[PDB]
RNA sequence: ACCCACUCCCGACCCGGGGAGGUAGUGACGAAAAAUAACAAUACAGGACUCUUUCGAGGCCCUGUAAUUGGAAUGAGUCCACUUUAAAUCCUUUAACGAGGAUCCAUUGGAGGGCAAGUCUGGUGCCAGCAGCCGCGGUAAUUCCAGCUCCAAUAGCGUAUAUUAAAGUUGCUGCAGUUAAAAAGCUCGUAGUUGGAUCUCUCUCGGCCGAAGCGUUUACUUUGAAAAAAUUAGAGUGUUCAAAGCAGGCCGCCUGGAUACCGCAGCUAGGAAUAAUGGAAUAGGACCGCGGUUCUAUUUUGUUGGUUUUCGGAACUGAGGCCAUGAUUAAGAGGGACGGCCGGGGGCAUUCGUAUUGCGCCGCUAGAGGUGAAAUUCUUGGACCGGCGCAAGACGGACCAGAGCGAAAGCAUUUGCCAAGAAUGUUUUCAUUAAUCAAGAACGAAAGUCGGAGGUUCGAAGACGAUCAGAUACCGUCGUAGUUCCGACCAUAAACGAUGCCGACCGGCGAUGCGGCGGCGUUAUUCCCAUGACCCGCCGGGCAGCUUCCGGGAAACCAAAGUCUUUGGGUUCCGGGGGGAGUAUGGUUGCAAAGCUGAAACUUAAAGGAAUUGACGGAAGGGCACCACC
């Protein structure tokens, strides 16, 4: 305590962290790029995906919604962009 | 805290600090606006086409995109909710929760909750009479609540 | 708390004088009925006719026999116990005869042993008590 | 709900100098807050701040100096004549060779000094010592 | 009482009149000044100062019994004369007289504390009395009645009453509400109060200025003007000083009769931080030019005359160009969406569980019940007990927790339906929509009141039996209203956290409930991801707990009851010594019981809160003794 720099908060710590409660607020979410089993074709996905995203190019359900984070479906793969 | 609950939570969105569109998003202004516009045509309010654009075609925000919000947007083509939409669902629910109780005489937690809906919505109503968004004459009737919705 | 804001100077002026209703001595002095019910009707002092010598029990703690006198107001007829101070000083007083009657000291609250008197014998036949039992004047025939 | 945004930044600095630490930091801020920070920044009672700027509103985090012994806001904002500095300043400063009386005229915000020797009156915001 | 002499007024008026007014009289309302002695010598209690060795000396300086001396100085009085004045009086000026107890004699209140000054003497003896308060007095009274002495103010000083300060005990500054008096039972809600960031003067007229608008309007701040005198503050001025007065000063002159202040509102001109308010989002937009529509004032023009245009002015307008054409942010403010959950939240229906009571039958039966002991009470017209069934109502044990839910009262068998809800999640949406709340509303334990239905248990009242000196009670038997459901009233609780609500900051630690985010490793499974059950953390909102020299508080204690004389984040209710009294009265609500509002007379020096020692206890623990026991 006492001398602790609020200037220079660490990474680990601004994490640690709520997201309002940060220096600068910074949402806990992102969007990754969903690819189904079989479709050659990606899909943006919100990771907090509140509505039951289909396949645009299939009729294949790509997540479900939870309380939290969306479930992608098993099989179908993801990657965090940028 | 909650206006009309003895709650205190702290839950919401935590817009980031970059206002510019990401480079991996290929949607341009017009063609996000095209979407907005068959989206209201399929009759979803604002909120659920911003839903739906975040969780299907990645575009974070609309206003950020188009430069614009959403319910703006509809207004400007001319196809928007003769009252808003925040309104309308309070007006629903009220009407839902005395459907219930003129058959539940006797509930009388529905009672003490419809009056707080009543008081939520007359303020909501006072505030957009302030604003011009509604007729001064307009007034929350529980005889046509049913009919505006 | 109390309001603070610049506009709330009406709040406090009429919550301050509805509480000031609430204290004893404000009361007292503004409802008017203490001025009433007070026999000298707002007087420094009064004259009155001795009616009878009377002895008063002193309060339990000491054990003694206050002399007072019973006096009739003239300006309104009220009958008021009097406490005449010094001693052989009942004895210059006698039966219907004019007598001036003061405060005893407390703001018509009764003083030290004597219950329920507030007032005291001042001048008899008018001339002064004490210069009566200072021997200076002798009681007028 | 919150009011009164530089009580709640007096009360944060007030606390945190009163508990030794020698950072503090206040949100939200405002430009009526810098300017009373940078009144008390000439006079040497705080140190160097710095802002933050969350595109909502900014946060600011101070260096403190332990010379600061109290710091406050006056709510209202009443409106001071120049007749009647002399008896807020009796009235709120320990001392006539020290402390300052902040407040906002139309010359800006400055501390009671500058305000008489600019022969302005105005509103007052504070007080620090 | 005297007078129009002064200040002024009236009249036809230089002239008359004026109880206006002036002058005296009374006058301790109150204010200013100011006597009641000073000195010298002695003699000393004497003292300091001084040398000496103690005396002494020290005769320098001071004080006092000085009923010791001594002359000096005076005005209080008496009283000529002036002066004063309209006539006088007073004061001032001056003759004469006028002081040793200088008797030419200071009083009013006190002497336990508050509060300054005698537990000296005599008298009284809880009497007389004193004493604002605490108290003093019952045979040695620091308190009464007196003598002596002493002290406070002093030509004044006591007493009664109003009022101010004391009183931060009315609190704007600046008080309090856990337990001392105090936060509405709970929530909603109009008015009121308060309310988050954000935005760095020119075109025309007249002689470069003077003019004109208008920059949205202010509030605020500074200036200027206008604002009776007296009073207040204050400059000058020796009334002999002073309170006063506005006078006065120099050898005819010289010089005053200032200045400040005067809320609020109303005028005035600068400043633009703060705080309100507006300016384009049906473009009911700005600027440039255009074009139109209409009406109209005058140019025409030595003149006349003639004359409709032109020009000028408007309103109504339609196409254009141009604006970087016009929407700040999305609050660790607030609504509204959406997702997976979650919970003795609520309503309707349904279902189950024993138990209790009663009934039918069967068995053996003489007791069974109740209590400290009994009795009242049911019993061979089978009581109690055991077994098999039936019914009626009530209630949901154990699981059940310093756990959950609800605004509060309150909420626990299964299942279904109905509408609700917090928290969490969220790069959704609106965009200030908010906080607290007179008026006005919803709910509100139990008891109680009107109707129905039902009435198992328990049970106010009541009838008995016990106990007791007595028992209209505590214990026991029976038992009405009630207890249960529905529909209307009632709106009160120690309705309690005896602690308003909203917001910010200020220490740790381990748990726990809900939601989400991670991570080895065990379990359902046997293999797949799962998703459940554990385990290790993180975040958020909750019920709490321990700890701490955060800081507070009278303390108990409180992480809020902290961030308070270093006193101001917003806002509601409400207290002001104890009783009388939540009483009387009026109003209002209610069928009623009662609810809400709500005094005064009078009485009283305490009542009260925390905490410390003892004493006591029919509270709990130990220990000891043949004046205890074994
Ligand atoms: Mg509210
Ligand atoms: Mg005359
Ligand atoms: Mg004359
Ligand atoms: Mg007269
Ligand atoms: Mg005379
Ligand atoms: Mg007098
Ligand atoms: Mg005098
Ligand atoms: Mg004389
Ligand atoms: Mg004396
Ligand atoms: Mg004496
Ligand atoms: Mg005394
Ligand atoms: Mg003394
Ligand atoms: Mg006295
Ligand atoms: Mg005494
Ligand atoms: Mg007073
Ligand atoms: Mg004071
Ligand atoms: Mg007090
Ligand atoms: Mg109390
Ligand atoms: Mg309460
Ligand atoms: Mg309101
Ligand atoms: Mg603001
Ligand atoms: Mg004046
Ligand atoms: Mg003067
Ligand atoms: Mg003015
Ligand atoms: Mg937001
Ligand atoms: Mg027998
Ligand atoms: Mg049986
Ligand atoms: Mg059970
Ligand atoms: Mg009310
Ligand atoms: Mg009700
Ligand atoms: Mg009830
Ligand atoms: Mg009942
Ligand atoms: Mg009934
Ligand atoms: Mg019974
Ligand atoms: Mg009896
Ligand atoms: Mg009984
Ligand atoms: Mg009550
Ligand atoms: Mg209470
Ligand atoms: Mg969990
Ligand atoms: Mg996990
Ligand atoms: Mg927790
Ligand atoms: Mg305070
Ligand atoms: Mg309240
Ligand atoms: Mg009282
Ligand atoms: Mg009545
Ligand atoms: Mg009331
Ligand atoms: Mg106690």
């Amino acid at each position: 305590p006492l001398a602790k720099d609020l200037l220079h908060p660490s990474p680990e710590e601004e994490k640690r962290k709520h997201k309002k409660k940060r220096l600068v607020q910074s949402p806990n979410s992102y969007f990754m790029d969903v690819k189904c089993p079989g479709c050659y074709k990606i899909t943006t996905v919100f990771s907090h995906a509140q509505t039951v995203v289909l396949c645009v190019g299939c009729s294949t359900v790509l997540c479900q919604p939870t309380g939290g984070k969306a479930r992608l479906t098993e099989g179908c793969s993801f990657r965090r962009k940028q | 805290g909650r206006m009309h609950a003895p709650g205190k939570g702290l839950s919401q969105s935590a817009l980031p600090y970059r206002r510019s569109v990401p480079t991996w998003l290929k949607l341009t202004s017009d063609d996000v606006k095209e979407q907005i516009y068959k989206l209201a045509k399929k009759g979803l309010t604002p909120s659920q086409i911003g839903v739906i654009l975040r969780d299907s075609h990645g575009v974070a925000q609309v206003r950020f995109v188009t430069g614009n919000k959403i319910l703006r947007i509809l207004k400007s083509k001319g196809l928007a909710p003769d009252l808003p939409e925040d309104l309308y669902h309070l007006i629903k629910k009220a009407v839902a929760v005395r459907k219930h109780l003129e058959r539940n005489r006797k509930d009388k937690d529905a009672k003490f909750r419809l009056i707080l809906i009543e008081s939520r919505i007359h303020r909501l109503a006072r505030y957009y009479k302030t604003k011009r968004v509604l007729p001064p004459n307009w007034k929350y009737e529980s005889s046509t609540a049913s009919a505006l919705v | 708390g109390k309001c603070r804001g610049l506009r709330t100077a009406r709040k406090l002026r009429s919550h301050r004088r509805d509480q000031k209703w609430h204290d004893k001595q404000y009361k007292k002095a503004h409802l008017g009925t203490a001025l009433k019910a007070n026999p000298f009707g707002g007087a420094s002092h009064a004259k009155g006719i001795v009616l009878e010598k009377v002895g008063v029990e002193a309060k339990q703690p000491n054990s003694a026999i206050r002399k007072c006198v019973r006096v009739q107001l003239i300006k309104n007829g009220k009958k008021i116990t009097a406490f005449v101070p010094n001693d052989g000083c009942l004895n210059f007083i006698e039966e219907n005869d004019e007598v001036l009657v003061a405060g005893f000291g407390r703001k018509g609250h009764a003083v030290g042993d004597i219950p329920g008197v507030r007032f005291k014998v001042v001048k008899v036949a008018n001339v002064s008590l004490l210069a009566l039992y200072k021997g200076k004047k002798e009681r007028p025939r | 709900v919150r009011m009164n945004v530089l009580a709640d930044a007096l009360k944060s600095i007030n606390n945190a100098e009163k508990r030794g630490k020698r950072q503090v930091l206040i949100r939200p801020c405002s430009k009526v807050i810098v300017r009373f920070l940078t009144v008390m920044m000439k006079h040497g009672y705080i140190g160097e701040f710095e802002i933050i700027d969350d595109h909502r509103a900014g946060k600011i985090v101070v260096n403190l100096t332990g010379r600061l012994n109290k710091c406050g806001v006056i709510s209202p904002r009443f409106d001071v004549q120049l007749k009647d500095l002399e008896k807020w300043q009796n009235n709120l400063l320990p001392s006539r060779q020290f402390g300052f009386i902040v407040l906002t005229t139309s010359a800006g915000i400055m501390d009671h000094e500058e305000a008489r020797r600019k022969h302005t009156g105005g509103k007052i915001l504070g007080f620090f010592f």
